[PDB]
């Protein structure tokens, strides 16, 4: 029934989990009907229904409106009761909300845009093993975005040659180096060997520079036993941070890892491999912000957030990832006011074709609480990894200094970089190739 | 506003936060032990502080024990007798720290410890 | 029956657990009847009574006398047989003696004032993990009260900023810093992070001063699994002391923690949070001395004992906590001669609005075997924590030196402090604000 | 007042609220007393954070009708002050220090508003009322139990013998006295063995599921769990714990074990009167009751004034309880589906009290008869039968529409006509 | 070979007084004896764990003494830490902590503790590289009289 499930006068409860769906009904399906279907098919005739009160377990579409997106498209708001969800289980939340409704015939397409996670539910999750503040304090780093570099080539390098690249990058000024998402354990490089050599690299660069260093050691594995075995050895090595591909590994496994990291003081870097399979298309799937909120709940200290070179949408989920209270702002993809009631924030990681000239914009857009992850941006420096890292570290600090003085990074970006090239041969050499 | 020093003022527990004791003040502390029926004893070391070299488990520290100067002065009734031993220790080991400790056969335990000399 | 349970000619056995109750009978209830009721209702018609000998399991009121306290008030002495109690269980002792009688209708009010713990029962308890003597030897501290400071503000500080305060206080001359009783693990500061930073602070201050330092790391938790997990990490860090709120956490949990500390060489600082809920009123509840004896039995190396600025009552339970043999002295709240047969003593902790000017009195009243815990007394120093700690350490030693020379701290207190201000700018500055 | 007295503060849905009955010292205004209660129970380094964000605050003060110098001060504590899932920390934070403040002659915590956001961090009852009924297959009537007497002095076997006779006669449960843990006369493992034989012997005989609250209360958490573990091995349905004397940290661990192993948990409130007796100082039982529901328990003794009891009974059993001063409910309490706890009535009750007990507590309760069973002139089985008959007679009458409050005695007298067991019981207990 | 000592009988001293000394004062005596030239110091047979001196505390202070004297003299030192206990669980618990401390030798009163327990301890010592000093307390109860009992040589072969 449209009005069993379509309740336009329903007032959401502070304990409801709310969802904003972008719905594309099939021809001949009224919006009210589509909305009701979305709610009904993602929630609740058989005699057993008489042994309880279905009304207290049904999801309900309390609002639907034509959207400006495209052809016969609408945003439907659905409210789900708190009791439907298993405490601390992102897996069950996803299963309950997006487990079945996307295949409904009456819908040509469907995409989950946002979720309002009430305090009564979020409080049942540990959340980030540490969070932005704790991480800065643990690593003793303040006043600037963090810097990192992904080791290349992806596969093919020996564990030792891999560590060599790590050391050179780190000693040059980067805070972190990182295992590619595909690097777990393979014939050309078994994981334990990589952990050993990367540990030597981490400590060599730290002793040389005097600054705390780290390398996101990928613990992503085929099984939970293997995943933990890798985290355990990193723990033995005393390194500060490990890594996991939460989507390919899965939420059940990620949550377990997040708990291990909390119990052992390990920072957890989260890569979002395979997200585009789900969040690329505007008409169907789940927008990344939903996957981002899910990660903050399941647990992660860093999370890849994409590149900056749409901006407003990125800034939108960045706030959803770092802030305690985010006000409704559909212009930035925020369909619901979100209150995290003190759950720690996650540091967003920007990566993808970024180089020294992008430093002003990146610093400007993300602010200090971010990680700027380079690739060839550092490994492609004509003088090698150490000079490349130095060029990026110098470029970044030049931007920070200028911003702190009140200069406009968005307008004076190029001059700030050009000016820094005067006293930094490394930066100058980088600005000549890019 | 004065900033508390970070070096040069290492300590030796009880009384080490007071200015250097004079011979008279030192005698008074010794007399305190004698009047309390406690046995005075001197200890010395070229290393004056605690450290952790052999273990880091709860309650374990190295550098707590120092070396005994001769033996506990049982039956001592003249505080100046302790001063005499203190002077001999200083002469034999001028580059060593020397502290005065006290024992109680009643509490069956060490109950006193204060620095008496520090090398130049 | 009054004379089944009221036995005024009964001679207590050396194995009986004796209790002194302050009883306020309802109007119309004779004192003999009230006393008999107290004994009967806190101990032992059904045919099963014939399958044993109830006389050997009944508690008995062997004495009752009108008390000088107030309106129709009496002190009733009750004797309980050794066999009623489970060995090593403070929980069962409390359950057996104060588990039911306080709600008896015939009594307007009831308060347990004291307990005579026979050697046959106390010997079934481990007691303090270490005790006064062992602690002094372990930390190599003799001839003076120990000094500590509780970190403020209570909640709101980050784990790192918390550790910063710890280090500054410790490096100034204090032996310990401490987690507020409310500080366990919360959104603003998770426990493991606090342990990490406080450990850095402990070791930094120790290396700088050359004196052994510590910080009471609170292990109080919602469950025994969490409580032990915290003790275990402190053990890994190699720190000397942990903390527990024995009343809010409970005796079953405290005893387990005391056993863990003994098995791992950890000192155990005991906070008495919530004691005033039970021991404030003279007419009803349980006097702190009972809660103190209970802690010595369950296990603790330090225990908060209140402030000194009634004195005789405080001194009374202080002896009950530290000494091996305490003679009956009702003027000091000691209703029974107590023999601990060598169970180690607990160091009493004085805290609450105390500052440098109180040093003479505190040293005088408590003697060397105590811990003087400051708050703003050190954190409120105009030059900061380190100078504040130095002022308190100087003030204390000045008092010790003067006392050792035979001076009267109770009469020469102010002069002793004023004299020390001459060579200690830190103390002088403290004596100007307080 | 202060930074602490904010009479127009609007409480947040996440705040933990407290209602304190405060008795100020002479010369201490109610406003100041209230602010003090809030300040003393909450809060150069202050400059590194926000004191307002962590301060407790008295948002309302009112006098107590009919009382001299007594007021109710309402205080709001931010959610961030409390450790999730820890009743121990909640007690420490709210009542850990304020009761000794000199400016106050006396202080009593009357109620606590537990916000859903905080309660959702607690497992709560291992099973709860509904699950227990389905597990034991018992419906439509209060449950019946008996505490084995004499308390101490019996051998493990004689103890079990009494268990068997009580259970075979119609009682659902028999129980260990709160003081019965493990002692010289009867060690716990022996008692568990014989009580297990009794439980299964009576169950096979009657055809109804039986249980015996095996006390796991102990000196250490290691001993407590060891006892629960053997009960688990024995396959029995229920164990017990004295939560106040054992403590919340221990009780919570036990509640978790019970949930993980399918064991019902009977909670005894030994020592509660030391804290909740006096009206001027301490903590009202309803606070201790909410604390137990949060920490974990399937049963909890609630005693045998009337309106106040009904008040915390609802707080223990229901999902949503609206504020009601007449019943001592200072705050509207929403448990957001946390299971309820079955209240246990005990203390000097016998067959003639069945009508009133049934009428006041209703079906979801346990009526515990000590001497009311063991005191029967014909023994435990006949004694149990009399109580079971008396109860069912009341249930039948109530179900037919009769007024238990006005026809109670007449209902019992009629049952004595066909129940020789009940007749004998009534002759002795008048 | 383990202690690097050859060409002479080894030397040791039993700490006195037997009972009454605090764990720290006990360790103090250990250090002074060892630094003077003795290879070992030792816990009296009666010294296990008591009110005046609990075992773990003694192990801690004697370990400090062992290492202080060794660093000072340059020669390997040891102290027979008595693991004799009321139960096998306690006996092993003491051996385990000595193992953690990295000391070279522990001690057991094989006759009062018993052969079943001694054999278990001997196995633990082999598995963990600990030397085992054996005291023969109570032997005279059995081997004193020529007419009845068991001569010590039998008790020796047994050990
Ligand atoms: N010397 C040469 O030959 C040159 C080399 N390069 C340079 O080499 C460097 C390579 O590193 P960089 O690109 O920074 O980072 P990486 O290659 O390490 O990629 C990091 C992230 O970029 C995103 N990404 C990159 N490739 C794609 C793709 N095919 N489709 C979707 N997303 C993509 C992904 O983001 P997410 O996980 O968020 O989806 C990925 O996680 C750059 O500086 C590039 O300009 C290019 C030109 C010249
Ligand atoms: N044969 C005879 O000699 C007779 C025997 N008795 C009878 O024997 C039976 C005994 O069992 P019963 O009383 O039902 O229950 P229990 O003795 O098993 O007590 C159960 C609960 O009653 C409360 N209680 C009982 N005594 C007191 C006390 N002294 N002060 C405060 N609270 C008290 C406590 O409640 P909480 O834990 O909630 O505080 C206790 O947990 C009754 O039926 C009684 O009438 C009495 C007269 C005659
Ligand atoms: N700068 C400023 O604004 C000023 C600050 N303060 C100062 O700040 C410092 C605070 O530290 P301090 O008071 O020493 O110790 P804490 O606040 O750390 O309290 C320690 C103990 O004092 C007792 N206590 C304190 N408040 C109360 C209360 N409300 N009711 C009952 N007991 C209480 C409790 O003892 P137990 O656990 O034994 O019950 C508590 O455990 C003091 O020196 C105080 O004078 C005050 C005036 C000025
Ligand atoms: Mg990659
Ligand atoms: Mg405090
Ligand atoms: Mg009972
Ligand atoms: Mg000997």
């Amino acid at each position: 029934y449209k009005l069993t499930y379509y309740t336009p006068e329903y007032e959401t409860k502070d304990t409801d989990i709310l969802a904003a769906f972008r719905v594309t009904p099939q021809p001949g399906v009224p919006p009210e009907e589509a909305g009701a279907a979305v709610a009904a098919e993602s929630s609740t005739t058989v005699w057993t229904d008489g042994l309880t009160s279905l009304d207290r377990y049904k999801g309900r579409c309390y609002h639907i409106e034509p959207v400006v997106g495209e052809d016969n498209q609408y945003i439907a708001y659905v409210a789900y009761p708190l009791d439907l969800f298993e405490e601390g289980s992102v897996t069950n939340m996803f299963t309950s909300i997006v487990g079945n409704v996307f295949g409904f015939k009456a819908l040509r397409a469907l995409r989950l845009e946002d979720l309002r996670i009430p305090p009564t539910y979020s409080k049942t999750f540990q959340g980030p093993p540490h969070g932005i503040q704790v991480e800065r304090d643990k690593l003793n780093k303040y006043g600037r975005p963090l810097l990192g570099c992904t080791i290349k080539p992806k596969l093919g390098l020996s564990a030792k040659n891999y560590g060599r690249a790590c050391y050179e990058c780190l000693r040059g000024g980067l805070d972190f180096t990182k295992d590619d998402e595909n690097v777990n354990s393979q014939p050309f490089m078994r994981w334990r060997d990589r952990f050993v050599f990367c540990a030597e690299a981490i400590y060599k660069s730290q002793a040389e520079t005097g600054e705390i260093k780290g390398h996101y050691l990928n613990a992503t594995a085929g099984t939970c036993e293997e995943m933990i075995k890798r985290a355990v050895f990193a723990r033995e090595l005393g390194v500060p941070i490990v890594m996991h591909d939460y989507l390919t590994g899965g939420f059940t496994a990620n949550t377990s890892l997040a708990h291990y990291c909390r119990d052992n003081g390990l920072l957890l870097h989260i890569h979002r491999a395979m997200h585009a399979v789900i969040d690329r298309q505007k008409n169907h799937g789940m927008h990344f912000r939903v996957l981002a909120k899910a990660l903050r709940m399941s647990g992660g200290d860093h999370i890849h957030a994409g590149t900056v070179v749409e901006r407003e949408m990125t800034l939108g989920f960045v706030d959803l990832l770092r802030d305690d209270f985010i006000e409704k702002d559909r212009a930035r993809g925020i369909f619901f006011t979100q209150d995290w009631v003190s759950m720690p924030g996650v540091i967003p990681v920007a990566s993808g074709g970024i180089h020294v000239w992008h430093m002003p914009a990146l610093t400007e857009i993300f602010g200090d609480d971010s990680v700027l992850q380079f690739g060839g941006g550092t490994l492609g420096h004509p003088w090698g990894n150490a000079p490349g890292a130095a060029a990026n570290r110098v470029a970044l600090e030049a931007c920070v200094q200028a911003r702190n003085e009140g200069r406009d990074l968005a307008r004076e970006g190029n001059e700030i970089i050009r000016s820094a090239c005067k006293w930094s041969p490394e930066l100058a050499a980088a600005c000549e190739i890019w | 506003m004065q900033v508390w020093p970070i070096e040069g003022i290492k300590k030796f527990e009880t009384l080490s936060y007071l200015p250097p004791l004079t011979v008279e003040d030192l005698l008074k502390q010794i007399e305190y032990l004698l009047r309390s029926k406690w046995v005075p004893c001197l200890e010395f070391s070229k290393v004056g502080f605690v450290y952790r070299e052999n273990h880091r488990s709860p309650g374990y520290y190295d550098g707590r024990y120092w070396t005994m100067w001769k033996l506990p002065m049982f039956g001592c009734t003249d505080a100046t007798q302790v001063l005499k031993e203190l002077e001999e220790a200083k002469k034999a080991y001028p580059d060593a720290f020397v502290r005065i400790i006290g024992f109680d056969n009643v509490r069956q335990v060490q109950c006193i410890s204060f620095i008496a000399y520090k090398p130049p």
